[PDB]
């Protein structure tokens, strides 16, 4: 089989400055009729896969003309003249010249922005869910950037890791921020040995951690 | 074995 | 103008065989172009497993042919995928297309996500996420629902039936044991709640649930 190798694997940049990708076929994608199948897909955030240039240089109808592709043999390059907010997601090559069909593995557009911190929000476990035997604390933490963020649990001053299920959202296509979710789990019996449940985060907006805390000393 | 030579023949 | 639609079971167990239906709706599958089944593992990876021509000639992946069927009902414009024996490696997004490689013409489905899996179908409990105190004279309020302890993905959820789309961040969901666990949060103003009422409806498929919480305060 053909491999196809994608470079840069990730990709950041600001709105209205250039980039292009790369995709390297380990044999020549020429076929014996002089043309060549080389295909660029994007898949956007939680959508299907949509076809931009094909026979490595033709733009699909209803692709803007700041996509441009170009190469030949085993070198080829798609480059985004101009990138907009609605340029966010994954792009892939994939040749159609030797059987069988193969993909690269993909490179990750995502939008070069200005930092921004975190609102952070914490909700005490639900009395429904207490009244099964469990108890889950939930820390929301939305629209920042960098995505690199840290966060921490204290269950009565004590830092806890196990139990921690952390969850990112995508790059947000309006404000080009991420969002995650941080959600401990204990026992009722454990939950109601300990008073104070306190959420640190850590991010570079912030010299010091970002804290939100309760103690069980309320509705 | 392409897609425009299995279309076409 | 033209629409690819895929359907079939999203929980399949081992060694059972994952049958797909593709609907096209717009042009007829017999006129031109091939009708292809790719599929995406978790990772973004890639896999093209096969097609049909119009003409009804198959090409199938060699890493596959073993165990890969594709048919079509030209009576009712649908193609269908058969793979046997399937193993919890053949969990991933399965696609249908349509494209030829030299034309304008190409059209991909949404997808439909099958999980190959022993784990037993298993309706969510949806808690509702309401701030312990907080400000009520504050610009902005968030709230959530937790969807915890259900088998296999997908869930929905909505706020408000789909009046709230702007605040709403909807996370994946992470898997622990072999269970799933989402959350959803909303952010408001504080004059609209709790003066206004705030539903969050979380629908299951897999296991024909639908539910719909309230976020009532706690407050005091």
């Amino acid at each position: 089989d053909v491999q196809m190798t994608q470079t840069p694997l990730t990709l950041s940049v600001t709105i209205g400055q250039p980039a292009s990708i790369s995709c390297e076929s380990s044999q020549s994608l020429l076929y014996s009729n002089g043309k060549t199948y080389l295909n660029w897909l994007l898949q956007r955030p939680g959508q299907s896969p949509k076809r931009l240039i094909y026979l490595v240089s033709k733009l699909d109808s209803g692709v803007p003309d700041r996509f441009t592709g170009s190469g030949s043999g085993t070198d080829f390059t798609l480059r985004i003249s101009r990138v907009e907010a609605e340029d966010l997601g994954v792009y892939y090559c994939v040749q159609g010249t030797h059987f069988p069909r193969t993909f690269g593995g993909g490179t990750k557009l995502e939008i070069k922005r200005a930092d921004a911190a975190p609102t952070v929000s914490i909700f005490p476990p639900s009395s429904e869910q207490l009244t099964s035997g469990g108890a889950s604390v939930v820390c929301f933490l939305n629209n920042f950037y960098p995505k690199d963020i840290n966060v921490k649990w204290k269950i009565d001053g004590s830092e806890r890791q196990n139990g921690v299920l952390n969850s990112w959202t995508d790059q947000d296509s309006k404000d080009s921020t991420y969002s995650m979710s941080s959600t401990l789990t204990l026992t009722k019996d454990e939950y109601e040995r300990h008073n104070s449940y306190t959420c640190e985060a850590t991010h570079k907006t912030s010299t010091s951690p970002i804290v939100k805390s309760f103690n069980r000393n309320e509705c | 074995k392409p897609l425009e030579e299995v279309l076409n023949l | 103008g033209v629409q690819l639609q895929e359907s079939g079971p999203g929980l399949v167990k081992p060694s059972q065989s994952l049958s797909l239906t593709c609907t096209v709706t717009g042009y007829s599958i017999t006129s031109d172009y091939a009708w292809n089944w790719i599929r995406q593992f978790p990772g973004n990876k890639l896999e093209w497993m096969g097609y049909i021509t119009y003409s009804g000639s198959t090409g199938y992946n060699p890493s596959l042919k073993s165990r890969i069927s594709i048919t079509r009902d030209t009576s009712k414009n649908q193609f269908f995928l058969q793979l046997n024996s399937v193993t919890t490696e053949d969990t991933a997004t399965y696609y249908c297309a349509s494209y030829d490689d030299y034309t304008w013409f190409t059209y991909w489905g949404q997808g439909t996500l099958v999980t190959v899996s022993a784990a037993k179908t298993t309706p969510p409990s949806v808690f509702p996420l309401a701030p312990g105190s907080a400000a009520q004279t504050n610009s902005m309020v968030t709230l959530g629902c937790l969807v915890k302890g259900y088998f296999p993905e997908p869930v929905t959820v909505t706020w408000n039936s789909g009046s709230l789309s702007s605040g709403v961040h909807t996370f994946p969901a992470v898997l622990q044991s072999d269970l799933y666990t989402l959350s959803s949060s909303v952010t408001v103003p504080s004059s609209p709640r709790p003066s206004e009422t705030v539903t969050c409806n979380v629908a299951h498929p897999a296991s024909s649930t639908k539910v719909d919480k309230k976020i009532v305060p706690r407050d005091c």
